[PDB]
RNA sequence: CUGCCGAAGUUUCCGGAUAGCAGAAACUCAGAUCAGUUUUAUGUGUAAAAUGAGAGUUUCUAGUGGGCCAUUUUUGGUAAGCAGAACUGGCGAUGCGGGAUGAACCGAACGUGAGGUUAAGGUGCCGGAAUGUACGCUC
RNA sequence: GUCAGCAUCAGUUUUCGGGGGCGGAAAAAGAAUAAGGGAAGGUGGCUGUUUAUAGCCCUUGUUGUAAUACGUCCACUGGGGACUGAGGACUGCGGCUUGCCAAGGAUGCUGACAUAAUGGU
């Protein structure tokens, strides 16, 4: 395995659009 | 006379040690998944766990309305029968393959008591072209003390991590014959398992499957 | 261990029942129609090696010995070494005085008969 | 030799002969004896309570 | 749950389709049965649509000697053991045994207004039909067909109504009785812990 | 049927119909 | 008069079967009390016969028994299948059974 | 109309695990749910359906939403305890109950009981 | 019964973008398979990430915060029809997330004969106040004075007495 | 009479020789080659890892050389049908469960039996199996 | 000889429980108990208001290593039922200690009946 950092990786929330 | 149970009990106590360093393995990776995972939530991180290098595919269609495209690589995976069992290296290589038998196979990962159970219930080896089940350790080391598998937790550890000669056990575990599910597939079995079938690929579900099927 | 029979029933010939000129003794059917030779449902059952009985107690009676054709007190005697294995029967044109002499023979020698009170 | 297939999972006997370690096995273990650490992010709580 | 040698069920309320179903399985289990009160058993959808149907069933009639076609029976017992034979394997000697083992009736005859009734609850129209839901009654639809005992039977029905509720009285004042007595002794509440 | 037609149609009735929705 | 009867009564109601094949060895046997298959878990290994009368006087008797052990439930309903040492004859079909209370466990 | 499903009346759970206790509608949802609490500690407050319920004649004045603890504290109060048990209902129920885990020998008794019971059988003429 | 999944994936990383951006869906599906699978499906009709391209960072089951308190959901939907495009809005009343979007599937497979392949869901928000609310069925439900007569309450065949099938 | 092996169902050239499928005999081959398969690489084709299987040839000698149905692409279309190819399937040599009944639909492929569990389809009654549970629509 | 009943086992299987690890938001809740915030589908009070003579919602602390649900695992355990008994001196792999054993396939204890039970035709 392996890690991935969110520093400065802040995650957007996405919903679908119409 | 004595040498030969002198040297049968040391080997006794030799595959002891080893089956016990093979379940602290298993424990210490369990474990360490686990403090990765809590660490990174903690430090609002993502922990991302390894690919699993084993699977373990059923087949779910007869041998009926096939066709010849499908045919063969069933006969590459040794899936000549409905609910037959096998042990496959995941990897690139077999993705491609998988893909293609979605309709007609199911698989997913396989934890330990997965593996640990059918080994042991239906645990039948290739010895001489013949289905020999595996009812003593002298009957695996004759046929892989080659490759240093000495008994059935040896072969259960070379399956499970998928070891250097993952290829030579796969090949050498006839493939396990299932019984019908214990309580039935779903309503609708051949839709894919995604849409409410029982079809593909269905990743930590293989063993509620199988637990049904021993 | 007991004799135990894979089949009790005879296998008759097709419509054997409703022609006296065909007789009852098997015969394969070589119709290419034939739904019997298809084995489709409510037919008869076909002669299949898989009918054949357990090695260890084929040709055995339900005593568990095997029936040995005798015709005289010479043929008894031959019986002397298996007579907890094969069990003597008369032949059916062996006259009333060789009857009584060939039940005798074989009880002294401990030899079973299959039918001895006839005759 | 081998005239009837006996389950290992089933047959303690059986299981004795192939696996010469079930006898010390030790299946449960307690380790959450600590203080549990109650371990999640503020940051990782408000995105799992999104939206 | 459990059966008697003979069953008496009251049909009034009851659905058609829905008790005959029950009785039809009853029959076959083994039971005699005995539906009494033919004339008031209920079906689903108003009144001129189920009259239709019936019509449209006396349709049903060959050219060839009107006598050899379907036998169009217009009594509610008989509309009613239409519908359970039609629910009965009727052209083997099991089926034919199990119809022979009811008799319905209509009102309710003496030989049975001196016994308990029973009554289905998977069958009744209070629990089955959606309230304001539109539902006929075989009585009045059997009498607009050519039934011509309507009125003859809600007449022996009165009748049997008040020489019934007169022996009612008659017991619920014994009962009145029995139970002033019940409590009266002691030993009833001396150890009624066993909860009787 | 109950109507004036029966609901149940004949089995090459039903094929052309599966026909006949293809194309 | 009802100083007897230790048994639970029972109606033999068919074969074991599908749509169009009948197994006559194992017969559906409901027991009435029963009403769920939790319920017939009690009456599994229990012993049921088959009570019915002949012309002949075998052994100064007018009634013979066919034997027979419950062995496992079928459906949702409460019915059991019942495994009887001679295959019960078709006529049987809603007649009455008798289901023992040995061997029992309570 | 006696029964009216509204908040402060308290019901019978008769469908579940919870079969045969007494709760009482905390909360309304909509027309085919409800939620319920008790006082007793094995009856956790959770949503119901109306299928699962039957509505009893005694209802207590209880403000909506209220939390388990109040609840409790008016149950309490207002005594709806033993206030149900004063009915003919309950007391049936009850009297079914200890009949159900009666044993053998105490069926014995209650037939001697009932036979003494019936031997007076003695009315004024 | 479904189970709220929050959902966390990007693409592979590469010379091109040594960090992508983490998309976040929040999603209902029975499992996880499922979950990840319709995640993957609506990232690649919303964002055109590609599903082999892509990776799943993070995967985590929601429970409801508050499921023991009544509350009004409000969920906007895009149906497919047989002109495979509509949008509407609906409001149910329940105590959780889940079950507000299990009464929706039911509903609109009870009514427009949808399936869970029609029907995408779009937003799913908690409606707090009654000025907010507008379907009336649920004002009526948040009445002060809400009270009503029960509806349709309905082995051992043979009952010997007829059925109260009343107070 | 039983048992075993078991097709072709059509190319390619002039009724055929040929090939193909099925067998036999005799050879060599296991540090070897194959494959109705998938990856990798080079530009759909070519070349070299995964998985399965012992893999090859030479002789010679039987049977086959039709069609039907369906999918997809495509060629035109036409009152509307349809017509022309290709494509691999299914039938054809083959019973069984279900679809009320059935050459082509859903499952499933067969020695004789016991037990267990399922597929497709079902659980009001005929009929084995809940007049199950939950939410809606409909007169 | 026939047919039964029970026990201790072996193989296949089905069906109920009990106990204990581990995991998730180290469940979410919740309860009890301290802050602050807000209000209503507005209670006492006086249509309008902010816990009073009802209470509710939100955040935090605490009780906390809370419980429980759930997933998962036990070479953890307790029962009920059905089918099967192939093989025929000894070898083997193992366990407990020469021996004993659930360890390379069923034995033991009893009955009833023979004018009948079973098997037939």
């Amino acid at each position: 395995a392996h890690f991935v950092s969110t520093e400065n990786n802040e995650p957007v929330t996405l919903h679908p659009v119409a | 006379a004595a040498e030969k149970k002198s040297a049968r009990q040391k080997k006794r106590e030799l595959i002891a040690k080893r089956a016990e360093a093979y379940e602290a393995e298993y424990r210490a990776a369990e474990r360490e998944q686990i403090e990765l995972a809590r660490k990174a939530r903690a430090e609002g991180n993502y922990f991302v766990p390894h690919e699993p290098k084993l699977i373990f595919v059923v087949r779910i269609r007869g041998i009926n309305n096939i066709p010849p495209k499908a045919r063969k690589i069933m006969q590459l995976l040794r899936l000549l029968q409905i609910n037959n069992g096998i042990f496959v290296k995941f990897n690139k290589a077999i993705k491609e393959m998988l893909q293609v038998v979605e309709p007609y196979v199911t698989y997913g990962i396989p934890n330990h008591k997965t593996v640990r159970e059918l080994i042991y219930k239906r645990g039948f080896g290739k010895v001489n072209k013949q289905r020999i089940p595996l009812s003593d350790n002298a009957i695996i080391e004759a046929a892989l003390g080659k490759y240093s598998i000495l008994s059935v937790e040896d072969l259960i550890h070379e399956i499970y991590t998928v070891g250097p000669n993952f290829k030579q056990a796969a090949n050498f575990l006839w493939p396990f014959k299932l019984s019908s599910p214990l309580g039935g597939w779903r309503e609708r079995k051949f839709k894919h398992f995604i849409e409410g079938g029982d079809a593909g690929k269905r990743d930590e579900h293989i063993n509620g499957l199988v637990q049904k099927m021993l | 261990v007991n004799i135990i029979k894979k089949r009790t029933k005879p296998f008759k010939r097709h419509q054997s029942d409703r022609f006296k000129r065909v007789g009852e003794s098997w015969r394969k059917p070589r119709g290419i129609d034939s739904c019997v030779r298809r084995r489709f449902r409510g037919t008869i059952s076909m002669p299949k090696i898989g009918y054949g009985n357990n090695k260890k107690t084929r040709y055995c009676m339900p005593n568990g010995l095997k029936a040995f054709l005798v015709r005289n007190v010479s043929d008894v005697e031959l019986l002397l070494m298996h007579n907890k294995t094969y069990a003597a029967e008369i032949a059916g044109n062996v006259s009333a005085r060789k009857r009584v002499e060939i039940v005798e023979k074989a009880r002294a020698l401990g030899v079973k008969v299959t039918n001895a009170g006839a005759k | 030799a081998h005239v009837q297939k006996k389950n290992p999972l089933k047959n303690k006997a059986v299981l004795s002969r192939l696996n010469p370690y079930a006898k010390a096995y030790k299946a449960n273990v307690k380790i959450n004896s600590e203080k549990t650490p109650k371990a999640a992010g503020e940051k990782f709580l408000s995105v799992l309570h999104e939206n | 749950s459990e059966f008697q040698k003979v069953v008496v069920i009251d049909a009034k309320g009851h659905l058609l389709g829905r008790l005959a179903s029950v009785v039809a399985k009853q029959l076959l289990g083994g039971q005699k049965v005995v539906v009494v009160r033919c004339e008031e058993l209920n079906i689903s959808g108003h009144f001129f649509r189920n009259k239709l149907k019936y019509l449209a069933y006396l349709r049903k009639a060959c050219r060839y000697n009107p006598s050899r076609g379907a036998f169009h029976f217009r009594a509610p017992s008989r509309i009613f053991q239409k519908a359970v034979r039609g629910m009965l394997p009727h052209k083997t000697a099991r089926g034919q045994a199990a119809l022979e083992h009811l008799q319905a009736v209509e009102g309710i005859p003496p030989p049975f207004d001196k016994q308990k009734r029973v009554v289905v609850p998977a069958a009744l129209r209070v629990l089955r039909l959606k309230p304001g839901r539109k539902y006929c009654t075989v009585g009045r639809l059997s009498s607009e067909v050519g039934w011509k005992y309507n009125d003859i039977v809600a007449k022996l029905e009165e009748r049997r109504k008040v020489k019934s509720a007169a022996f009612y009285q008659a017991k619920l004042a014994k009962q009145k009785k029995i139970a002033s007595a019940k409590e009266a002794s002691p030993v009833n509440q001396k150890l009624s812990q066993f909860g009787y | 049927s109950l109507k004036k037609k029966s609901k149940r149609r004949t089995t090459r009735l039903r094929s052309r119909i599966e026909k006949k929705a293809a194309e | 008069a009802q100083g007897h009867r230790l048994y639970v009564k029972a109606k033999h109601l068919s074969f074991q079967r599908s749509k169009h094949v009948i197994h006559p060895g194992t017969s559906i046997v409901k027991i009435e009390g029963c009403d769920s298959k939790e319920e017939a878990q009690f009456y599994l290994g229990k012993r049921v016969c088959y009570v019915y009368k002949s012309s002949k006087a075998v052994r100064g008797s007018k009634i013979r028994v066919i034997w027979g052990t419950i062995a496992r439930p079928h459906g949702n309903s409460g019915a059991v299948r019942a495994r009887f040492v001679h295959n019960l004859p078709a006529k049987t079909f809603g007649s009455s059974l008798r289901v023992m209370l040995y061997p029992s466990n309570i | 109309f006696k029964r009216y499903v509204e908040v402060g009346r308290v019901v019978l759970v008769t469908k579940g695990e919870y079969t045969g206790k007494l709760a009482v509608i905390v909360d309304i949802v909509d027309h085919k749910r409800a939620l319920i609490d008790s006082p007793c500690s094995e009856f956790p407050r959770q949503v119901i359906r109306y299928g699962s319920v039957v509505l009893t004649h005694i209802v207590m004045k209880l403000p909506r939403g209220a939390r388990s603890g109040i609840v409790a504290k008016k149950w309490k109060a207002q005594d709806v305890c033993n206030k149900w048990a004063s009915s003919a209902w309950a007391k049936k129920l009850e009297a079914k109950k200890v009949r159900s885990q009666l044993n053998d020998f105490d069926r014995f008794a209650v037939m001697r009981l009932k036979k003494q019971r019936r031997e007076q059988v003695n009315v004024a003429v | 019964a479904l189970k709220e999944y929050q959902v966390v994936g990007r693409k592979v990383p590469t010379e091109h973008e040594p960090v992508p951006k983490l998309f976040r869906m929040r999603l209902f599906a029975p499992n996880e398979s499922v979950a990840k699978s319709r995640y993957w499906y609506f990232l690649k009709m919303i964002n055109k990430v590609k599903k082999a391209t892509g990776e799943i960072v993070a995967i985590n089951e929601i429970s409801e915060p508050k499921p023991l308190k009544a509350k009004v959901f409000g969920i906007w939907i895009r149906y497919d029809s047989r002109s495979g495009t509509h949008n509407m809005y609906k409001e149910f009343r329940d105590t959780t997330r889940v079950g507000a979007v299990e009464a929706m599937y039911a509903d609109m497979a009870a009514r427009h004969r949808a399936r869970f392949r029609s029907i995408r869901i779009l937003k799913v928000v908690e409606v707090e106040k009654k000025e907010d609310v507008r379907r009336n069925y649920v004002k009526q439900l948040l009445n002060p004075h809400l009270k009503f007569p029960l509806p349709h309450r309905r082995k051992k065949v043979f009952a010997p007495h007829r059925p109260s099938t009343f107070y």
